[PDB]
C-alpha cells in the first residue's frame, strides 16, 4: 500500500508549451511506474510503461522521467487533442495504488456565466413535485457556489448540481443548479433566488422570480 | 570454527527480477533474528552491512534482457566485497535479493576459491542466456554468465564486462528442478550437467539424492562448496512469499537435510539466500512462515542439526 | 510420436456418486485450458466433444444399487466411444465425471486391445459388487463388472447386459489404497491383486512403487497400459474439491511421478480423470488447486517431465 | 485377540506443562467417539475412566521444575491404575493430558512387565533433568526419572519418592526429534540412546526407519512394546493443536505406517497418547484435524490397517 | 446456490381432486430432490425423497415426478388432513436450497368479516397508552387492507395485525388492527375508524367509535 | 472465553485492617491466575503470579490464595499508598480474560458536596453557545444524580459529568454538570436549576439561576 500523489490537482494550459507533470511515491518505487491518458468516457490509453520509453503508438512527445520517487510527464508539444485526465499507476509493490488525477483543463480569458432560472412547470404541480432549476451557462473556470433561498433564507440538502466537461469550441462550462422541493413547499414561498457567484462577477449574482410570476 | 565462520553480507537488490519488493530481502532476514540466532551455536558473526546499489538513470534494456547495466554494477559491487570477507577467510553468507545477484556471489567467490562447486538449490535451472530467454529477467539468467562451456553463446550484455566465467558444467549440480525452460532444458542436456529434479527427488529420496550430490562434488577432491539456495525450490506451501513459486517443490524436511549434509561436510564456503519476497505473502502469517523457513534454512547450513547441539563441556553439574 | 496422441472423450457424468456436481468434470478440465496446454508439445489432440447422456425417467434402483441403468447406458455409449477413436490410434483420454464410467472406459479399451493392464490410482479399491455394498454408489463398483474372476458373483444389474469381463486379477495394480470396505479388502485378498496401498507406498516409496508396478504389468510382455486416474488418491490437501476424500494421501510430487514413470515406459493407451468436483471446494481456490492439480497430471501422462522437455532442434541459435 | 484387547485409561492432567487446556484431552478423544470406532474391529474395549487427580493447594515448586507434588501424585495413581489393567491382561490405552503422565504410565507398565521397550515417538526427547532445564516443565522431564542410568543425577524432587526407574538406555527409541536442548542432546548422546531424529527419518525414509527399530528393540528378544506418542510429533499441519509445536515434522501417512508396523509385531502391550490440546486450535477445524489425526493414530495401532481388515468369514454370500 | 422456485404460491382445493404442484429449479437438478409437509408448528414431514418412490411412511396418494427442471407433486385423494405448507427441497447441489412455500388452504364460499372495534380500556389511560384493536371475524380468503384514521386522516406506523391459521370447521380466518397510540394522542381526537375491505365487502366497512363514547 | 468474575465491585476500606477481595472464575483454572495494581494514569503492577508467591518487589502484605475456582487476594496491612483499581488475570485458557475492577476507596464521614453553579459566559453568547455547568465539590461517596430543568422540563441529552479520583487529603470527591444549550434555548428561559441529589441531602438540593440575573 503506498499512495501515489499528483502535485498539479488540475491543471489549465493553452495548446502550446511544455506542461509538465508530478507523480510523487510514498517509497521508492524505482522506475517501475507508468502514466495513463483516460478521456472522458473511455478506457484509460497507456502512456509511459515503466518511467520513460513511450508505450507504442505515442506520437511524439510524452517523454517522462523517475527513478525513483518523484516522477515526471512532459507534453512538450501540447497538441490540444490531449486534453484529458491523466493518472500515474505505480506497478512493482502491492496493492498497485493508481495516482489521483491530473485533469489537464484548456486555459481562456475568463467567461461569466449566464445566470438564468426557470420555474418548474405547472405539468408538475399537477404531479406533486417542485424542480427549481438555475441554470448556468458558458462560464470559465469551473468555480461557482450557487445559493437558493426560501425568500432569502437559505436552502440545503435538495441542491444538486450538474457540470459538464470543458466544451470544444468556447472552452467554458455550464451547470444545472438542480432543486427539487415538494408541492406544499413551492406554494408556501414566491421568491426563488439563485445566489450565483463567479470569478468574472464582482458581486454574487443573485436571479430569482416570484411564484406564478410568469 | 573453520566452518560456522560467517560474514553477513546484505544485498537488496530487485532489479533483475519483476515484483518489486525483493528489496526488504536482508531488512526482513535480520529483524527476524538471523545474526542472533547464529550467536548462540559458536559463530563468528560479523555483519558487513548492506550493500549500497546506486541507480543507474538511463538503464537501456537489451533486444529481452532488462535493466542490464543495474544487474551487472550490483553483481560487481557484490563480488568485490565477497572477495573482500573471502580474503577474511569466513564464509560468505550473502542474502538478498534475487538470483541475479548469484553472479556475483558466485564470481567474488571464485576469486579466491578457484575450483569451487555450486550446489544450486533452486525450482528453475536459472541458465538461460540472453538469447534463448523469454522473460528477458536477469533472475533468470545468473548460471549462463558463469558456466565456462558458454563462452561464445554470450553477448556483449553493457555492465557484464567484468565477468568471467568462473566454473565448469561439471562442477555445478542442480536440486529441486520443477520449472524448466525448453531452451533451459537442452543447455542442461548439451552440456551434461548433474541435476537432480523432482523426478529424481522423488525416485531416489533425498538422501539419495545428498548422497549422490556429494560424492558427484566432493568425490574426486576436497574442495570449496558454494551453496546457492533458492527459496521457491522449496514448496509454496512452506515458502508462498516468494518472487516466482512452482508448486510441488522441496519439503521443509528435505531442505533441511540438505543444508544439514552439506554441514556435515564442512566444506561449506558461501551461502546464498535467494528469492525472498515479504510483499508477497497474502497474510503476514504467509512472510512468517517465509522468513522463518529461510532463517531455518541459514542456521542448519551453519551447524544447527535437527537432532541437537550441545557445547563440548559437561551439563551435569 | 505413438504417444501423447490424444483423442479427449468428454463425459459429464454423475448418477453413479451422489454429490451431484461432477457433472462440471469436463466443462472445467477444459476451461482451465487442457487442450490448449497439450497442444505445446506434440500432441495430435483431436477433441471428440462431451457425450450426450440422456436422463431415462424410470430409472428404478436395485436392491441396494442405485440408479443402474443411467450408469449402464452411460458406460455403453462411453465404450462405443473409446472403441471408436481407439480405432484411430490415439490415447483414449476419457475425463470424467465419476468412476462409474469406467466400466465402459476399460470396457470400449479392451475391445481394441484385450491384453491391457489397469494401473488404478485411487484411495478406494472401487472392488464392490452389488451384494456386498453398503453405499449401493456404482462409483464404487467399477472394478467388479471387469474381472474375469468374478464372473458368477455379479447379479444381472439392468442396464449392464452389455459388460463382458475383459481384464484378469493379475492385470491390474491398485496405487493409493487407504480406505478399504471389509468386502473390498476380501476380495482384493481373495483374487490376490497386487495393490499398492499407503502403507507399501510408505515403505518402498514411490520410486520402488512404479517400479516394481511397471515390472509387474510390463514385465513379462509389454502391453498397453490404462491408466484409470481418481483425484481422491491424492492427498486432500492438493485436491479437496473431489466426491470422496480420504486424508493422507499421494502427494503431488508422487503423483507427477506415477504418471512420469507411465510416459516413460512409452505404453500408455488410455488415461481416465474421474472423481473431479468443482461445486465442492469450500473456497473457488479449493477447485483451482484441484483442477490446476488433476490437468498437471494429465500432462505429465503426456510427456511433460517436471526436469523440462525441448523440440529436437538447436536452440543455441 | 492377543493384541486390540484395550483398557482405555483417561487421565485429564495439565499441571506438568504450561498452556492450560490438555484437561480436555479424555473428553474430546472420547466425544470423537474412539471407544466406537474401535468397537466395530475385534476389540474388547473396557473403559476404565477418568481418574480422579486432586488439586494440591501448597504445589511449592522446586528450584526451577515447577508443580512437582502433583505430577508425582498424578504419575503414582496412573502408575496404580496401569497396573490394575495389566494384571487384566490388556494393552494399557493411556490417553491424557501431558507427558508427564509417562512416569507412572510407563512405571506401571513396568510392574508388570520388567523388560519392555519405549518407542518414544516425540518431537522432543524430554530427557531433561531438574538440574539442567530451562523451562522447569515435567511435560520436559520424564524420560529422565524412568533411566536406570540417570539414577543419581536426579535430585530427591518432593511427589517422586515413589518412582523407580524402570528402563535402561538401550531399551528406549525415539522417532521424529527435532528440537533438542543442548542438555539433552549431551545426554542422549552420553548414554548412546538409539535415536531417530528427523534426519534419520529423512534419510533412511519411515520404513527403515520402523525396520531398524523393531530390529533394535525386538531383534534380540521378544518383548512389551509401549509406544508413547506425543501429538507433537506429528507436522503441525496435520496436528496444529498441540502444546508445544515443533514445525517440520512427521507427515500423517508416516506415523500411520509407525503404527501399523508396531501392531504387525503384535507385541504392543501400551499406548499413551499425550499434549492433545483442544483449546489451541485457531478454528474448530483445526481441533478438528488434530483429534481426527490422533484417533487414527490410535486405531492404526489396535489393527486398523490403511490396507483394509476384513472378519475371517466369507462375504460372498 | 440454487434458487428454487415454486409456482403455486397459495393454493386452495376444496377436499376431492388433485392439486398437482410445482417446483421448478434454476439449473439441472436431475432427478435428486425432495417434498416436505410442514405443518403449522411443526417439523417437516418428508413426502418424497428423490422425486418420487414415496418415502416410508405415506399412506396412497403422494406420488410425484421430475428428471430434471421443473418438479410435481401430485396429491391425487386430497385427504383434508393434509392442509399444510409443502415444501420442495434440491440436495445434490450445495448450498442445499428450499423452495418457497406452497400453502395448500382449504377451499368455501367467500365470508364475509364481522368488522368490530374496540376502545382502549380506561385501565390502559390510567397507564399512559392507547391500544385501539379492529378485530375482524371468520373471513375467507385472507386479503384484506385495514385503515386507521386520526378523526378521517390515515394512520401508519402503529399497526398491527395478527393472521389466524385457516379454521378447521367453517375454513374462515380471524385478525386483530391492532393500533397502538399514546395517551396524549388518545385524547385529541375522538372517532377512531377501522377501513376494512373485504372482497366480500363491495364497499370498504368502516367501523369507527368516539372518545368516551361507551 | 471464561468470564473472570469479582465480587466487590466497589470497595472503601479506611487504611487499618484486612481488605480481602473476590475473583470467580467460569471455569477451572486452577492455580494459573494473577493480579494486579493499575494506578490510575499507570501501567498494571502485578502483585501476585499464580494465585500465590508474592512476585518479586512486593512489600509484605499481598498474600492471596486460589486452587481453583475463587480466589483471594488479602491486603492484610492496608497502607493507603495501596487504593488503586485492582484486576485479577486468567492466564492458562485462551483468551485470557481479565477481571472487572475493584476499585479499593478510602473510608470518611460522608460528605455534603458544595453545590454551585455558574451561567455561561457573555463571551460564550457572543460566540453563539451556552454552557451551563453545575460545579458539585468535596463530597462523599460518588453517588449523585443531577438533573436539569427548562424552568422546571427536565432536560436530557445535552448533560456531560467529569467526576475526579478521591481526592489525597479529604478523601472527597468533585464533579461538574456540563450542560450545553444554544444560544436561542438560552434566551428563551431564565431559572436553569441544578438539582442535586446525595446521601448527606435529606432532601435534593436545587441550585439555581435566572437569566441575566447576576
Amino acid at each position: 500500500e503506498i499512495v501515489m500523489t499528483q502535485s498539479p490537482a488540475t491543471l489549465s494550459l493553452s495548446p502550446g508549451e511544455r506542461a509538465t507533470l508530478s507523480c510523487r511515491a510514498s517509497q521508492s518505487v524505482s522506475s517501475y511506474l507508468a502514466w495513463y491518458q483516460q478521456k472522458p468516457g473511455q478506457a484509460p490509453r497507456l502512456l509511459i510503461y515503466d518511467a520513460s520509453n513511450r508505450a507504442t503508438g505515442i506520437p511524439a512527445r510524452f517523454s517522462g522521467s523517475g527513478s525513483g520517487t518523484d516522477f515526471t510527464l512532459t507534453i512538450s508539444s501540447l497538441e490540444p487533442e490531449d486534453f484529458a485526465v491523466y493518472y500515474c499507476q505505480q506497478h512493482s509493490l502491492l496493492p498497485r495504488t493508481f495516482g489521483g488525477g491530473t485533469k489537464v483543463e484548456i486555459k481562456r480569458a475568463d467567461a461569466a456565466p449566464t445566470v438564468s432560472i426557470f420555474p418548474p412547470s405547472s405539468e408538475q404541480l399537477t404531479s406533486g413535485g417542485a424542480s427549481v432549476v438555475c441554470f448556468l451557462n458558458n462560464f470559465y473556470p469551473k468555480d461557482i457556489n450557487v445559493k437558493w433561498k426560501i425568500d432569502g433564507s437559505e436552502r440545503q440538502n435538495g441542491v444538486l448540481n450538474s457540470w459538464t466537461d470543458q466544451d470544444s469550441k468556447d472552452s467554458t462550462y455550464s451547470m444545472s443548479s438542480t432543486l427539487t422541493l415538494t408541492k406544499d413547499e413551492y406554494e408556501r414561498h414566491n421568491s426563488y433566488t439563485c445566489e450565483a457567484t463567479h470569478k468574472t462577477s464582482t458581486s454574487p449574482i443573485v436571479k430569482s422570480f416570484n411564484r406564478n410570476e410568469c | 570454527a573453520k566452518s560456522r565462520t560467517i560474514g553477513i553480507i546484505g544485498a537488496p537488490f530487485s532489479k533483475g527480477q519483476p515484483r518489486g519488493g525483493v528489496e526488504e530481502g536482508p531488512t526482513v532476514l535480520r529483524k527476524a533474528g538471523l545474526l542472533e540466532k547464529l550467536k548462540e551455536q559458536e559463530c563468528d558473526v560479523k555483519d558487513y552491512g548492506d550493500l549500497p546499489f546506486a541507480d543507474i538513470p538511463n538503464d537501456s534494456p537489451f533486444q529481452i534482457v532488462k535493466n542490464p547495466r543495474s544487474v551487472g554494477k550490483a553483481s560487481e559491487q557484490l563480488a568485490g566485497k565477497v572477495a573482500e570477507v573471502k580474503k577474511n577467510g569466513r564464509i560468505s553468507l550473502v542474502l538478498g535479493g534475487d538470483h541475479s545477484l548469484a553472479i556475483g556471489s558466485i564470481s567474488g567467490h571464485a576469486r579466491v576459491h578457484p575450483d569451487l562447486g555450486v550446489i544450486w538449490v533452486d525450482a528453475h535451472t536459472d541458465i538461460n542466456t540472453p538469447l534463448t530467454t523469454t522473460s528477458g529477467n536477469l533472475h533468470g539468467q545468473p548460471v549462463s554468465f558463469l558456466l565456462k562451456e558458454l563462452k561464445g553463446k554470450i553477448p556483449d550484455v553493457p555492465g557484464f564486462s567484468w565477468v568471467t566465467p568462473c566454473i565448469s558444467a561439471k562442477d555445478i549440480v542442480y536440486i529441486g528442478l520443477r520449472d524448466v525452460d525448453p531452451g533451459e532444458h537442452y543447455i542442461l542436456k548439451t552440456l551434461g550437467i548433474k541435476y537432480f529434479s523432482m523426478t529424481e527427488v522423488d525416485r531416489l529420496g533425498i538422501g539419495k539424492v545428498m548422497e549422490e550430490t556429494l560424492s558427484y562434488l566432493l568425490g574426486r577432491k576436497k574442495r570449496p562448496i558454494h551453496l546457492s539456495f533458492d527459496v521457491d525450490g522449496l514448496d509454496p506451501s512452506f515458502t508462498p512469499a516468494t518472487g516466482t513459486p512452482v508448486v510441488g517443490g522441496l519439503t521443509y524436511r528435505e531442505g533441511l537435510y540438505i543444508t544439514e549434509e552439506i554441514y556435515k561436510t564442512g566444506l561449506l564456503s558461501g551461502l546464498d539466500i535467494m528469492e525472498v519476497n515479504p510483499s508477497l505473502g497474502k497474510t503476514p502469517e504467509e512472510v512468517t512462515r517465509t522468513v522463518n523457513t529461510a532463517v531455518a534454512i541459514t542456521l542448519a547450513c551453519f551447524g544447527l542439526a535437527r537432532e541437537g547441539n550441545h557445547k563440548p563441556i559437561d551439563y551435569l553439574n
